[PDB]
RNA sequence: AUU
């Protein structure tokens, strides 16, 4: 009967979306990396890819679910930040953590929705 | 040197170990001096930055699976800045383990929290990375005495659990320091103390033991060689800089795919100890990885 | 030591 310990789902991502609406501080000290900004500009990478428009964060630090210490709800429980890379884009790496639970990836190209993926996109 | 400031930090010049100084005040005119670091970036990131890049210029056993353990890896921030910089630069697939007193949150494949002396494990590793300080060595009660703690750990772990032809890069400052440690880096092919650019207006350094042989190749007085380090950082003043951090496209630890083979100290003769010491051989098991933290109960 |  775990269901009722389920269906009282604590939303996480909901509560840090209505924090930030309250004109809450973005979570900080997420792990800005050192890199070229020559990188390929992909979302989640094993090491720093981020182009002339993006940041490099470490993964977990950038992780809601890693950061408060609370399950994942992804498949299996597994993070998909934690031991890998983020690209942010710069005009939003005021608030990595906000950035990662809004947006996406897309799994054809592996950029961000809205930030990089032009899959949806002549003359040759 | 005008010439330092160019470069990623500063290693001890050999002529200093060779000599006997008297343990002085460790006196930096530019102590406690802020760097001027890129923005938004940690000093741990570019500390660790620093401390790869130097590393880079030595002859690392570099396995294919290398394994490293990296100690002290938690901030007071929550967050693992040193561990993130380490997953940057070791290949892609490198065993990381980090540990800390407190806990953090990390980019390594496994984390132990709890005092370092709980941390257990049968198996060897190729680096191991210790930034551990004590806290209660900021409160000087008894001169600039040898120091225990985390540091009789550290000793007993290089000497039980790193490969031969593994290295280390261990933290110390002018007060946190062991004797002991530093005679163990005359089990090295070779090692230097490192100061990182960034971090010049400290007496920390990172005590750097490059190609573990197993046995005494030079006996160390701990007590002279620490002497030796402090005279070194009170007649050479190193000027802070951040100047290496803005070149990063040759930053990742190059794959040397360095051979790892099994063998008993009575095989380790002399061919096999050239090996080890020009880098290009690593002595261990490949046999999985297990590592475990003692919990105390408590009623 | 965690500028
Ligand atoms: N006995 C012990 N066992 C384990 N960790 C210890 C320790 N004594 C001190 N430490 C840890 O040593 C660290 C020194 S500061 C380390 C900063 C970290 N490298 C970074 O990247 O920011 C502290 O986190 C402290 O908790
Ligand atoms: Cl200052
Ligand atoms: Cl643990
Ligand atoms: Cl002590
Ligand atoms: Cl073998
Ligand atoms: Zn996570
Ligand atoms: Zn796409």
């Amino acid at each position: 009967t775990v269901l009722s310990f389920c269906a009282f789902a604590v939303d996480a991502a909901k509560a840090y979306k209505d924090y930030l609406a309250s004109g809450g501080q973005p979570i900080t000290n997420c792990v800005k990396m050192l890199c070229t900004h020559t990188g390929t500009g992909q979302a989640i990478t094993v090491t720093p890819e981020a182009n002339m428009d993006q940041e490099s964060f470490g993964g977990a630090s950038c992780c809601l679910y890693c950061r408060c210490h609370i399950d994942h709800p992804n498949p299996k429980g597994f993070c998909d930040l934690k031991g890998k890379y983020v690209q942010i884009p710069t005009t939003c790496a005021n608030d990595p953590v906000g950035f990662t639970l809004k947006n996406t990836v897309c799994t054809v190209c592996g950029m961000w929705k809205g930030y990089g993926c032009s899959c949806d996109q002549m003359l040759q | 040197a005008s010439s330092q400031a160019w470069q990623p930090g500063v290693a001890m010049p050999n002529l200093y170990k060779m000599q006997r100084m008297l343990l002085e005040k460790c006196d930096l005119q530019n102590y406690g001096d802020s760097a001027t670091l890129p923005k938004g970036i940690m000093m741990n990131v570019a500390k660790y930055t620093q401390l790869c890049q130097y590393l880079n210029t030595l002859t690392l056993a570099v396995p294919y699976n290398m394994r490293v353990i990296h100690f002290g890896a938690g901030s007071d921030k929550g967050v693992a800045p040193g561990t993130a910089v380490l997953r940057q630069w070791l290949p892609t697939g490198t065993l990381l383990v980090d540990s800390d007193l407190n806990d953090f949150v990390s980019d390594a494949d496994s984390t132990l929290i709890g005092d370092c002396a709980t941390v257990h494990t049968a198996n060897k590793w190729d680096l191991i990375i210790s930034d551990m300080y004590d806290p209660k060595t900021k409160n000087v009660t008894k001169e600039n005495d040898s120091k225990e703690g985390f540091f009789t750990y550290i000793c007993g772990f290089i000497q039980q659990k790193l490969a031969l032809g593994g290295s280390v890069a261990i933290k110390i400052t002018e007060h946190s320091w062991n004797a002991d440690l530093y005679k163990l880096m005359g089990h090295f092919a070779w090692w230097t103390a490192f100061v990182t650019n960034v971090n010049a207006s400290s007496s920390e350094a990172f005590l750097i033991g490059c190609n573990y042989l197993g046995k005494p190749r030079e006996q160390i007085d701990g007590y002279v060689m620490h002497a030796n380090y402090i005279f070194w950082r009170n007649t050479n003043p190193i000027q802070l800089s951040s100047y290496s951090l803005f070149d990063m496209s040759k930053f990742p630890l190059k794959l040397r795919g360095t051979a790892v083979m099994s063998l008993k100290e009575g095989q380790i003769n002399d061919m096999i100890l050239s090996l080890l010491s020009k880098g290009r051989l690593i002595i261990r098991e490949n046999n999985r990885v297990v590592i475990s933290s003692d919990v105390l109960v408590n009623n």
